């Protein structure tokens, strides 16, 4: 769509910024931590009752050394997500810093503060200690990229504030009648090879409820 | 006592079925 | 007198089950989740063609949209008594038609076995 | 292509090439954008790039190119500034000032390129941090002077001063040394008289709301640190509270200023300041009423509609009211003229509390708590707030949340308990009549009946027993009637659950009325047969919940009952639980265990125990008899499930019975460990036959569950066991035989981390009693586990975590085991500890540093013997250097405290001369040389090589401080933090380390 808003995603390395974005792009849950070098831009469309809304998600580097442009990335951003890790005390200590550097470049934009990884039981940053967002007028959400707890909420909130309609909901995208493609022998061999390899690679997280 | 026993009897009859 | 102040309308739901769908990345040689939500078997009232339509929870974005072709075969996955894996020659969930090796996992073994029964029922319907 | 031309610095920088590379990044997409990004990142990180900054500031037209230019300057100024010549420093200062002035005069540029102006200002402030006031004493006089000439400059000077205050007072703690912080703080403080004159002048005389906002933005930042007299002994409170609350652009910031005013440090005995504090509040609430909305305005509706900045404003109003009334409400409670003000402001909070917005509600709820707490303990206060509290009761009940949301529920309960106490009659009425509105159908919904149920349940214990009795009865009667009324199986399920929920929350009533309790329990058993979603869980959750509270009334014989009710449960246990899922049964058995532990007659407890375990012990006996006669039957997946369920049933009962479980453990112990071996064989067989993929299969995962549940049962009993002599002589030796070898001799992917976990608990409770048994545990698990986890920080996360817990408790309890390690393995122990430091994972890191700390204490405690001396010769400078590596590498900042403490202990040993031998090999240093001197030299050398940009003077000064301060921990920690600043820059002041 041409209804597109730039979103800067900031926060300490390892907080799950990239994981969160990838879950929204493909549906996958990346278990590996491959640190982002600089920034990656990912177009991410949502289907609302007031038409579609695209986000240019600038997934930025939390690690100092891999910082790249740093506050350069934030220029002309129309919204943001600040991420920390509720299993890591220091990631919430650094939230004031991420915010400081964000608002200096983006004076007046909607921002969501997100405490990720609430799926883990031994939680270090307690609910009652998270009060930073109050004076700075940020929306706060406990989230989990793994369990998908409140994973829609940051984008729903921003979509309402950007479009300027608090009754904007996500809705089911249109489901076209799928084709009736007959298969040919010239691609049956590679499907047969891929299938035997797939069957003998275990499905991950087999102790999960689904 | 008196109100308690007539509660107990009402509790016994509690169901999730219509019929 | 006082004056006053998705594209599934055409389809019947044969089976509705809660599941988690994966695609196989042949390059990475690992499974990748594609979505978690209700997996529906939808019979079109016009064509009588049964398709799989699966939407992700909350976002309600399609993560599976293909015909339950009579050619397909449900194979078991090595590490799961509650999953099926099969090749799909064309799926339109992402948009552009494209093939995948899907796997789909359910709450229990019994749920999976009902899926296989309903999936085969749907295959027989698609031979018209 | 042509884009990578810019990376060639041997030619002149092509500005048009840069501007399009920059354009490609900020307006481009796909591969184009991504390639441009990597070129800007390589350009920015080029150490020479700052030289080509003044070129870009002048010649380029693109504001993004100019932004990146200042970012390259920013990196030079903070890090490599003092290394420049003196002329370059003045040259750069000049064209940063000259850029800012020229952009501010041009009204076209001042309005449109705000991002670039603010960035320039921040780049200016980074220079002040290096250069002011020592080399720029006229900066403040000159800034005040320029502010007369041009309104745009005056406004931008308020942005500079805002950022200067932020960098010095709000963000100095981490980013600069203690000494340099105090310097810059003292420097602003010394000249603030002159800055405040200009501030108050602009606020009094200015018409430009853009200039006025920026001034108030600056004021907000001043109020963090300035003395109170600047606010109270001038007109400025009248201005904030009247003039600036009327206009909507200044309202937002003024309200945030008054919020911070409310927090100022003030004399608490001066009558004039009390009237002044009262006045500004009165004025602010007056403007809200006349200019924004009246007291009666439906703030819920306004917030929901989300017009302009209404949501931010209402957030800020809540913050202002709560903050001020938390501190100052005493001032309004005495004077009868201030009574209306007090209640109006509270009535605004009541309205704000109705706003549907979770995090805002939390804020207001914190205040209600503060208040109602005060009304409960403070005398002659509650009568004031009777109408406020009554409204609050309804607000809490209608917004009450499920107990699962633990923190929000706890806060709500606390407040509602206080409100129930303050007027029990009002609370009852609001609840009873809310219930009548569920019956008459006007406010009926699944959510609405649930919230009321959670609310009614929350106030248990607060009423009198008599009131509570009458109250409960009325509620339960009404709810039972509500159930009969409602049609359909969904509706009756919702109400039944709530009926059963409320009952569970009133244990006092259940203890006093046995006939009722018995009825409730028999009804739960009926609901354990219902197949409707969530009912069985509800029935079981409710059962154990009632049992935890009323457990005494199950274990004794009531009047008019043949036997204690525990017996009557045990009899029909089969029939009661037949329809349940396996894990629902385990809860039921666990609940039965709670009751049985209450019985203090040993013979009866044991009889009840074996009676309770009748079904799982008969299933067990028939499976032992079968599977021992032919190990083939274990491949039957159905049999593996049954065995796992039997063990899980035992775990469940052992969990609630602890030490009382020993007899039931006895019945199964020897056969269970024999099963652990038979299953172990099964698993090792499938891995050879089928490959590593075997471990992912259902049948092998099933078998492994048996092992883990057997280990879990043993851990659970030993963790809670009272008779430690029996644990040693009966349980341990069989356990170590069954588990240690199997673990050692399996391939890594078949090793259960639960083995390590189990052994941790064994060493914890009886480690001291089994020195030879602990040595056996190390030999079997240590080297082979270390090898699994010493290639990366990712693989085998359970094993890794449980591994460092096991070594910790050994090092605590049975340190003798590490002495008996051969020197080569003792070397791996040390390697393993330091390896734990380098982890980001908190569970490993904390234990890593703890083990090291305890190991040092253990060696100290050995005294002046050859092992402790050989430890210091071998490992002292390893621990010091490895501790320093993680302190200074910027990637273990979570572990700073334990690192600082470990490092201080290591240094203190040499300061007190607790290391007896020399730490240097012969002929390395002069002969009669203290370890203090050689410690200073080793560290001076070590740091010189690690941080070569440091001066010799810097390193020597830091270490003088650090060693002198190795008794006081917080000062030591301070000196470390100063070192972490100075390594990030060049030319740090060595005198900074004399701060303390
Ligand atoms: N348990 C749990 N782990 C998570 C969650 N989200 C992310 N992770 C883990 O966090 C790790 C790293 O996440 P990343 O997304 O790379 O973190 P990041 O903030 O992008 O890191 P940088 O790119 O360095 O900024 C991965 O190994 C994920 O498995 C979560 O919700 N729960
Ligand atoms: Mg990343």
């Amino acid at each position: 769509p041409q209804v597109q808003f730039k979103l800067v995603l900031v926060g300490d390395g390892g907080t799950g910024k990239t994981t969160f974005v990838k879950r929204h792009l493909t549906g996958e849950f990346e278990k590996k931590y491959v640190a982002t070098l600089g920034v990656e831009v990912h177009p991410l469309v949502f289907h609302t009752n007031r038409g579609p809304i695209k986000f240019n998600v600038w997934d930025t580097a939390g690690q100092e050394k891999f910082g790249g442009l740093r506050d350069g990335y934030y220029i002309q951003a129309q919204c943001a997500i600040i991420m920390f890790d509720v299993t890591s005390r220091v990631t919430y200590k650094n939230v004031p810093n991420w915010h400081r550097d964000l608002v200096r470049v983006c004076e007046n934009i909607p921002i969501v503060l997100c405490g990720n990884k609430v799926d883990i039981k031994d939680r270090k940053v307690k609910a009652k200690s998270i009060v930073f967002h109050r004076k700075k007028n940020l929306q706060y959400y406990d989230i989990s990229a793994k369990s998908n707890y409140n994973f829609e909420k940051p984008f729903l909130w921003l979509a309402r504030k950007l479009i300027g309609d608090p009754n904007l909901e996500f809705v089911a995208m249109p489901a076209l009648a799928p084709p009736e493609v007959v298969m040919d022998p010239a691609l049956a061999a590679q499907a047969e090879h891929d299938l035997e390899v797939a069957q003998t690679t275990a499905l991950p997280d087999e102790d999960d409820d689904l | 006592d008196d109100t308690v026993d007539e509660l107990t009897k009402k509790f016994g009859t509690l169901t999730i079925h219509d019929d | 007198h006082f004056e006053p102040v998705t594209m599934e309308e055409d389809e019947e739901v044969l089976y509705k089950v809660r599941a988690k769908l994966f695609r196989f990345d042949a390059d990475a040689k690992e499974w990748k989740e594609r979505g978690t939500g209700d997996c529906k078997f939808l019979k079109n009232k016009k064509t009588n063609k049964v398709r799989i339509l699966m939407r992700r929870d909350k976002t309600l974005k399609i993560c599976a949209n293909h015909i339950i072709a009579p050619e397909y075969t449900l194979k078991p996955n090595v590490g799961s008594d509650r999953s099926w894996v099969y090749a799909c020659t064309a799926d339109i969930a992402e948009g552009e038609a494209e093939a995948f090796t899907f796997a789909i996992r359910f709450g229990s073994k019994e749920n999976a076995d009902k899926f296989k029964e309903e999936f085969e029922k749907a295959q027989e319907i698609n031979k018209k | 292509g042509s884009m990578e031309g810019i990376l060639d610095f041997s030619n002149d920088l092509d500005i048009a090439l840069l501007d399009q590379v920059v354009s490609t990044f900020y307006q481009g997409s796909g591969v184009q954008q991504k390639q441009a990004q990597e070129i800007l990142t390589k350009f920015q990180d080029n150490p020479d790039a700052w030289q080509k900054a003044d070129q870009i500031l002048q010649f380029s037209t693109n504001p993004q190119s100019k932004f990146i230019a200042l970012s390259i300057l920013d990196k030079l100024i903070t890090r490599k500034w003092k290394l420049l010549p003196n002329d370059h420093r003045i040259g750069i200062r000049n064209f940063v000032v000259g850029m800012i002035i020229s952009m501010c005069q041009d009204d076209e540029v001042f309005k449109t390129q705000k991002n670039l102006i603010n960035k320039s200002d921040l780049t200016l402030v980074q220079i002040l941090k290096q250069e002011w006031p020592q080399n720029w004493p006229e900066f403040i006089p000159e800034l005040i002077g320029s502010s007369s000439s041009s309104v745009n400059v005056c406004e931008n000077n308020m942005i500079v001063l805002k950022l200067l205050s932020e960098e010095v007072f709000d963000f100095s703690a981490e980013q600069m040394t203690q000494a340099k912080a105090l310097h810059l703080k003292n420097s602003m403080s010394k000249e603030f008289e002159q800055i405040f004159k200009l501030c108050f002048q602009v606020l009094e005389q200015g018409s430009s709301s853009s200039l006025i906002v920026a001034t108030l933005e600056s004021l907000l930042r001043y109020l963090h640190w300035i003395p109170y007299r600047y606010i109270y002994e001038t007109n400025i409170l009248e201005l904030l509270s009247t003039k600036f609350m009327t206009s909507p652009d200044t309202r937002a910031i003024t309200l945030k200023c008054l919020t911070e005013v409310s927090n100022l440090k003030i004399p608490q005995d001066n009558d004039l300041i009390k009237r002044q504090t009262v006045l500004f509040f009165q004025n602010t609430l007056q403007q809200i009423a006349t200019s924004v909305m009246p007291v009666t305005a439906d703030l819920k509706a306004t917030y929901a509609n989300a017009n302009g900045n209404d949501q931010s404003f209402l957030q800020d109003l809540a913050m202002f009211l709560t903050t001020y009334l938390a501190r100052n409400r005493a001032l309004l409670e005495s004077d009868e003229s201030l009574r209306e003000l007090l209640l109006n402001a509270h009535q605004y909070l009541i309205q704000l509390s109705k706003i549907e917005e979770r995090e805002l509600f939390k804020t207001t709820l914190d205040y209600w708590h503060n208040l109602v707490a005060d009304l409960f303990y403070e005398p002659l206060k509650k009568h004031i707030y009777e109408e406020i509290c009554s409204q609050l009761r309804l607000v809490i009940i209608e917004n009450m949340v499920r107990p699962e949301e633990i923190q929000l529920y706890k806060s709500e309960r606390e407040v509602l308990v206080y409100l129930t106490h303050l007027n029990v009659i009002d609370t009852e009425e609001i609840m009873i009549s809310k219930l009548a509105r569920q019956i008459d159908g006007s406010e009926w919904s699944w959510h609405n009946i649930n919230t009321l149920s959670w609310a009614i349940g929350s106030i248990s214990g607060t009423m009198s027993e008599d009131t509570e009795k009458r109250f409960v009865v009325t509620v339960i009667k009404d709810l039972l009637g509500l159930c009969e009324q409602k049609r359909g199986k969904d509706n009756k399920a919702v109400v039944a659950s709530d009926i059963m929920y409320v009952v569970g929350q009133y244990p006092r009533f259940l203890k006093a009325h046995w006939n009722f309790l018995r009825t409730v329990i028999l009804k739960l058993f009926e609901f354990m047969h219902e197949t409707h979603e969530g009912v069985q869980d509800m029935a079981c959750d409710t059962f154990i919940k009632i049992v935890q509270k009323c457990k005494y009334h199950f274990v004794i014989q009531q009047p008019r009952e043949s036997e204690p009710f525990i017996q009557t449960i045990i009899r029909d246990i089969q029939k009661t639980t037949a329809d349940l899922q396996p894990q629902q049964v385990h809860t039921f058995y666990k609940a039965c265990g709670i009751i049985i532990s209450e019985e203090r007659s040993v013979a009866e407890r044991n009889r009840l125990l074996s009676d309770l375990m009748q079904l799982p012990n008969m299933a067990w006996d028939t499976i032992v008899e079968q599977s021992t006669a032919n190990p083939t039957l274990l491949l039957d997946s159905e049999t593996v499930k049954i065995i796992a369920n039997i063990i899980k049933t035992n775990v469940a009962v052992c969990t609630s019975m602890g030490a009382d479980f020993y007899p039931q453990l006895g019945h199964i112990y020897y056969n269970m460990l024999q099963l652990y071996r038979a299953v172990s064989s099964m698993i090792s067989a499938q891995v050879a036959a089928e490959g590593l993929i075997a471990t992912k299969t259902p049948k092998v995962r099933g078998l492994r569950t048996i092992k883990k549940e057997i280990l879990k049962l043993v851990e659970t009993y030993i963790s809670k066991a009272r008779n430690l002599d029996d644990v040693v002589k009966v349980l341990v030796e069989p356990l170590l035989n069954a588990v240690l070898e199997d673990y050692m001799n399996n391939v890594p992917d078949a090793r259960d981390a639960e083995v390590l976990n189990c052994m941790t608990t064994v060493v914890e409770k009886v480690g001291h009693m089994i020195p030879q048994g602990v040595i056996l545990i190390l030999q079997s698990v240590f080297e082979c586990t270390l090898d699994m986890i010493n290639k990366d920080f990712t693989e085998y996360p359970e094993h890794r975590v449980e591994f460092y817990k096991l070594l910790k408790v050994i090092n605590e309890k049975s340190f003798a085991a590490f002495l008996e390690l051969p020197p080569a393995a003792f070397k791996l122990f040390v390697d393993a500890i330091c390896w734990a430091f380098k982890h980001n994972n908190r569970d490993v890191e904390v234990n890593g540093l703890q083990i090291a700390l305890d190991l040092v204490k253990n060696i100290e405690r050995m005294g002046n013997v050859p092992f402790a001396n050989e430890f210091h010769k071998n490992y002292f400078f390893i621990f010091v250097s490895e501790t320093f590596f993680v302190l200074t590498d910027s990637d273990h900042k979570s572990g700073f405290s334990k690192q600082a403490l470990l490092l201080m202990k290591l240094i203190s040993l040499v300061y007190d001369n607790k290391i007896s031998v020399p730490l240097y090999q012969e002929a390395e240093v002069p002969q009669g040389t203290s370890n203090q001197v050689y410690l200073s030299q080793y560290l001076a050398n070590m740091l010189s090589n690690a941080f070569p940009h440091l001066t010799s003077e810097q390193i020597a000064s830091f270490l003088s401080a650090l060693t002198k301060q190795c008794k006081d921990l917080v000062v030591f920690k301070g000196t470390l933090r100063d070192f972490l600043v100075q390594i990030k820059e060049v030319g740090g002041d060595p005198t900074d380390y004399l701060f303390a």
